[PDB]
């Protein structure tokens, strides 16, 4: 972009070969990319914004509220008990698949 | 930068696999809700039979 | 807030979890086809013995 | 020497993350999300609480578990080594029964 | 200065990783979040008839 | 129809659209009256900017909390996970793999859960006579194994 009103310009990078390109030669599309094109950032954020809507956010912040609020304890119980319980049963396997 | 590497290498290609997951989990929750009674007479009822 | 600390406060105990939970997972995993026979086959009998 | 970011640049870069981001998704997990938690956070919290307590049960048993694991292991291994005697039972047995 | 600091968010972004990780979150629970929620409070009953 | 007050760019002439396109049916009158319910309004860059500012007050950092809610939940959950992908990717799959072996077959196990409890429940009440019939046939079998032939 030259500016916001519609105007362009081309932009070259050298690279890091020393190899020298001859004259008239063609770049690939391969190492060519295009410029900011507007209206495709605008509509990426549709779907961004349709999943900001207030109803599900707010019924989404409470429950989590209810759930999670001073369950720390009880979640590590439950994984010190699952890790116990699941390393015993898994010391089992060849005796469980006998 | 690094939770989204983890989250990558956690759900790389789970896609069909935690879909299966969470069907296998709801039915065989569901078809347990359904049959609790049984399991419940199993439970309380095997003890006798085995320690006689 | 209530995420962050939950993360927090449940990290260090949820590798070994985890793990457990992995082996245990895989011990039925890598045997299903013999499950599902074994289910079947006991579907048989236990139909048999609870018929009479 | 260094150059700000123009806010072509910038615009570029998030036009990039969300068109190549996966975007669109978002919004449909919201919703399962929501499909998991609408009315049933009270259920939920009590649902860990019962967990937490069954879970703790289970572990307080593990050695017997693996005794019972053990001892079904060997019985059913003096069974499957007699498999033969089994078919043999099965097959003579219950027409004279 | 605004600028700089959304860049130095988006080069962190990766947009590659992001796009699998959220397609394979939407594909874990794309046709059910209602059965999820119905299998919890079931399992809530079965371990309260267990316990 | 719904008449809604569009502005359509950063400096433009406002104007009225009947949203919805007509595609036969009964049509709008003349004299007729749209109410409050069946109109639209532009959303006004003051609300806008009233709303951004809300959001980055609320939501932002505070002398409490001075990542603020977004950087400390990204914080522990990089700091909550960090090596544990290939581990929880492990995890999934097994579980995974498990639980659908297990629903395959879950008709079949719930069938012989309720079997077995039509078995038990019908068998349950005679624990004593079993040990009874279990010491009587012991005595009725040593009763002819006194001697070795």
């Amino acid at each position: 972009y030259q500016d916001l009103i519609g105007n362009r310009y081309l932009e070259l990078k050298r690279g890091d070969s020393d190899q020298i390109l001859p004259p008239g030669s063609t770049i690939p599309v391969e190492r060519t990319e295009p410029a900011l094109d507007l209206d495709a950032l605008v509509g990426g954020f549709r779907p961004l914004f349709r999943s900001l809507e207030p109803e599900k956010v707010n019924t989404i912040a409470t429950s989590l509220i209810t759930i999670f609020q001073g369950q720390g304890g009880t979640i590590n119980d439950i994984l010190d008990q699952t890790a116990q319980l699941t390393a015993s049963l898994a010391d089992r396997d060849q005796a469980i698949g006998e | 930068g690094t939770l989204l590497d983890e989250a990558a290498t956690a759900f790389g290609g789970l896609g069909p696999s935690l879909q299966r997951l969470v069907d296998s989990t709801q039915a065989i929750a569901g078809d347990f809700r359904a049959n609790i009674d049984p399991v419940n007479d199993i439970i309380e009822n095997s003890g006798p039979i085995i320690d006689s | 807030n209530v995420l962050s600390e939950t993360v927090d406060q449940t990290s260090p105990h949820l590798s070994a979890a985890l793990d457990g939970v992995a082996r245990f997972s895989e011990t039925i995993g890598k045997r299903d086809e013999d499950v599902k026979k074994l289910l079947a086959s006991a579907n048989k009998v236990a139909t048999v013995l609870g018929d009479r | 020497s260094s150059a700000y970011p123009t806010i072509e640049r910038t615009l570029a870069g998030i036009s990039g993350i969300l068109t190549g981001g996966g975007i669109p998704n978002i919004e449909v997990i919201q919703t399962e999300v929501f499909n998991i938690l609408n009315g049933r956070a009270d259920q939920i919290r009590e649902f860990l609480n019962q967990l937490d307590t069954f879970t703790d049960e289970l572990n307080q048993q593990r050695e017997e578990i693996t005794r019972a694991i053990d001892s079904t292991n060997r019985l059913l291994n003096i069974v499957s080594q007699r498999n033969d005697t089994l078919d043999r039972v099965l097959t003579e047995f219950p027409p004279l029964i | 200065t605004l600028f700089e600091t959304i860049t130095a968010i988006s080069e962190q972004v990766d947009p590659i990783k992001l796009n699998e990780t959220l397609t394979a979150a939407a594909q874990a629970l794309d046709g059910l979040g209602d059965k999820f929620g119905r299998s919890i409070v079931d399992g809530n009953a079965i371990l309260a008839d267990v316990n | 129809a719904t008449a809604s007050i569009l502005n359509p760019s950063l400096v433009a002439s406002r104007v009225i659209q009947l949203s919805p396109p007509y595609t036969g049916g009964p049509t709008l009158r003349d004299g007729a009256v749209l109410d409050v319910d069946r109109t639209q309004v532009p959303i006004e860059y003051d609300e806008v900017r009233n709303q951004v500012t809300r959001l980055l007050a609320d939501l932002g950092p505070t002398p409490e909390q001075p990542k603020g809610p977004f950087g400390d939940i990204i914080e522990s959950f990089a700091d909550g996970f960090a090596g544990k992908g290939e581990q929880l990717n492990r995890t999934l799959r097994g579980l995974s793999d498990a639980l659908t072996a297990l629903n395959e077959g879950r008709g079949d196990f719930f069938a012989v859960v309720k079997s077995l409890a039509l078995f038990v429940n019908a068998l349950h009440r005679s624990d004593q006579q079993f040990v009874a019939l279990n010491n009587d046939l012991a005595q009725f079998t040593n009763s002819f194994t006194n001697t070795d032939q």
